[PDB]
């Protein structure tokens, strides 16, 4: 006689797992995270995230963090913005952390919901619609700090070379760096010189993030860099992604989470499309370009599969791309990416996919 | 074969097959809870030619799985024969009644 | 220059309106009612109904009643089952009425969420999984109490010739009649003789409802009758929907809200398909048959358009049918129905459509 | 050109209609409302992103305010995603990848409008 049981853990090892954040924009109150095995396309489980959820996995790989909004009666009643902590293996709810009712509601760019390098603090974007950065102390399960210094700035770029430091892109075209103390309160801060012209050459917010620097691409196909090897961030650029032939066909970047960096080689991956003009900056990729950031020259180009967002796994040398519905898995251990497989119907409306962390 | 609506044990399933949702025929996906109650089907085993009682326990407390939806109705009857009826949510008595997916648990002959 | 404003009423008059109950099964926590204009297919608005909503319109046409389930954190936390009262013209929420946490969760058969003829009580199916019928006092905005007498029965059929009486189908194959008092409690009750064999000829729960009787169709295409012109319900049947040809090709009924009655003419409408066997009782309609319930003969048959549910308007002589996503509008003022139009994409997953009531006193 | 209510409905319900040049969401005119009125039971947002759109009929450029209607679940009809002069969140009020219902009493997004402000 068979007996149905619950209490079971995810069937595949953590190192096989990816997280597809499905906005389900057609029914945005039932957003969710779909957990997949990238090696074979198997659906492993899911985490419900209510209205326009955001998601990340703890840097130590043990927990899943979500960020969402509830109301007592969904479309009426008292609002509750929260972070939830879920067990990564059992996919169960553990803890709710109360936020002020101004967490960012918007599409799933990575930089809206991040954590410090040391994993001790969650760092999230608020908009009321005045902007600030919110800090959650994971150990205490508490909202501990509201960084109003970041007013008029947007998104969170963690510095992988410091334990509790991050940057945000500001309306002056520069970067604001925030260094948190061990209590999660601002311990110091600095502002860079202008990196890019906001009016003439706006950048996409998605970083191509190295251990001690970050690169950004612009609406017109230029690249800007922020070097944070020191306490003071040094900024430079532009250099162009484009050669003369590229310019003749009006190639420009397009998408959402549209770039990536392979840290060992310095290769930067960028979604590109031809016939660029005003209004095409979120167009699906016609191609992925592979740029050598040291020589500031393209090394390869491959079909884009209408992808809109991507993410990189450093240790297995992989790139995932995502067209809203389907996830493509690429081997990037060599300069030309190799397509391994496609996971069809991983989501209804996703613009973000992430690997389970393996680096600890 | 267990992920197909034509699989013999699934002859009265109305819902998503748990085996497509990170579970199996007899186990809930991680973080969803078995229903203690269920509708029951009598399904024909094409191998031995005998009929078996299958108990269709739901897995509950997570939102719709959305994969492998089946709507098969062999020997299914309306709500005046309530435990033979599959147009109701058999999660209805769980601590959380949100329907995630359905299992097909073999009881016996 | 221009200014965005809210507070507006539905743009088409009530007599143009229909209600398509979209379960949105793929995302069942965001079910809703879609309001359409049946004369031109225009989308008029909607009412959100959370997890597996049910819906009806008040007999007097002023309010929309919904029934739904909330939890504090959707997939966890405390449960609240409710009836909500919404203004029909503004499509705004007005009142929540608390229910015990056992309102039926299931597909949208009419008989799971009804009201008495006089409009004073909402009458709903409970399942815990033990069954009872729930009574809500509309004037008071209160839950009265469980009709426990209805244990082992299912669904609510109002008696249109009495102000607060209804019937339910029981596991013994008979009908239980409940007569409420002015306070919504059971004043009296009665149980019919066996109407149908549960084992040998199970009926679909959907009534073809006349003013003083009701007809039901069976898995095998027979018809049963419940006459409640008197205080005692008199039960009859079967008679067959099928002639010899029909039987030879194994025509049987199939669907959900699968029948309807045009009261003035006595024409009964039924979704039918060929090659019937065990397991085909919820198949889409190959055809719609129109039966004369007086002569007990078929008077018309037309293509089913894969319809699963229907509803009838006595006042404009119309029939709507619904295939899960699309709504078809028929003129039934003559024996053969005439297709007026189809509304494509009215729902993602609906098995129930209803008119806004006109008249009906 | 300037008065959608006098225009062809098919035209104003299209993503190509000139004043919908920075709409990300469902057009309220397909949701039981109009270009400048919320569907019944949904609430205007007091804040919005703003677009500059060119009117091809009169050859002039107009400021458009993209207010949302809020407090009902997704309308689902006439989804648009047009991006003329749209900029990222560090130019916040030019940005359309955020929910402009975010400050309403209920932030559930129902549909988006395109309100003509002026030249």
């Amino acid at each position: 006689r068979e007996v149905l049981t619950g209490g079971h853990s995810v069937s595949a090892p953590q190192e096989n797992r990816i997280y597809v954040m499905d906005s389900v924009f057609m029914h945005l109150t039932e957003s969710r995270v779909h957990v997949y095995d990238y090696t074979n396309g198997k659906f492993l489980g899911m985490v419900p995230t209510a209205f326009n959820g955001h998601v990340q996995v703890s840097n130590d790989g043990k927990k899943i963090y979500t960020m969402t909004t509830y109301h007592e009666r969904i479309t009426r009643g008292k609002r509750s913005d929260v972070v939830e902590v879920w067990d990564a293996d059992k996919l169960t709810f553990e803890k709710e952390i109360s936020l002020p009712p101004k967490r960012v509601q918007g599409l799933n760019y990575d930089g809206l919901f991040r954590q410090t390098t040391d994993g001790k603090f969650i760092v999230l974007q608020n908009a009321s619609p005045a902007t600030s950065i919110g800090i959650v102390d994971v150990a205490k399960g508490d909202y501990v700090e509201d960084v109003t210094a970041a007013a008029g700035c947007w998104s969170v770029i963690p510095q992988p070379n410091r334990p509790r430091s991050f940057m945000t892109i500001c309306g002056d075209g520069g970067l604001l760096t925030i260094n948190l103390g061990e209590d999660g309160k601002v311990a110091s801060q600095s502002r860079s010189k202008q990196m890019f012209s906001v009016k003439d050459d706006p950048i996409f917010i998605a970083p191509a993030l190295d251990k001690d620097k970050a690169h950004f691409v612009s609406y017109y196909g230029n690249v800007y860099s922020a070097d944070f090897s020191g306490d003071e961030v040094k900024v430079d650029g532009p250099w162009s992604l484009l050669n003369d032939e590229d310019k003749a066909k009006n190639w420009v970047p397009g998408g959402y989470n549209l770039v990536g960096l392979h840290r060992a080689s310095g290769r930067m991956y960028v979604f590109m499309h031809p016939d660029g003009k005003e209004g095409t900056h979120k167009f699906p990729a016609a191609e992925i370009w592979v740029m050598d950031t040291k020589t500031k020259q393209r090394v390869a180009r491959i079909p884009g599969r209408d992808a809109l967002s991507m993410t990189i796994d450093q240790q297995r040398n992989l790139m995932l791309t995502l067209d809203g519905g389907n996830v493509n898995v690429y081997d990037i251990s060599q300069p030309e990416p190799k397509l391994l497989r496609t996971i069809e119907g991983a989501a209804e409306a996703s613009l973000q996919v992430q690997f389970h962390p393996v680096g600890g | 074969e267990v992920n197909s609506c034509d699989y013999w044990r699934h002859c009265a399933v109305d819902g998503f097959l748990c085996s497509c949702c990170g579970g199996t025929t007899t186990t809930c996906p991680p973080g969803s809870t078995p229903s203690p109650i269920s509708w029951i089907g009598t399904c024909h085993n094409p191998h031995d030619g005998k009929d078996y009682l299958i108990s269709y326990h739901d897995c509950c407390g997570k939102t719709a799985c959305g994969r492998c939806q089946c709507n098969t109705q062999t020997r299914e009857r309306p709500g005046y024969e309530f435990f033979l009826h599959n147009d109701v949510n058999w999660c209805m008595a769980n601590e959380n009644s949100t329907f995630h997916c359905t299992t097909s648990v073999l009881v016996g002959l």
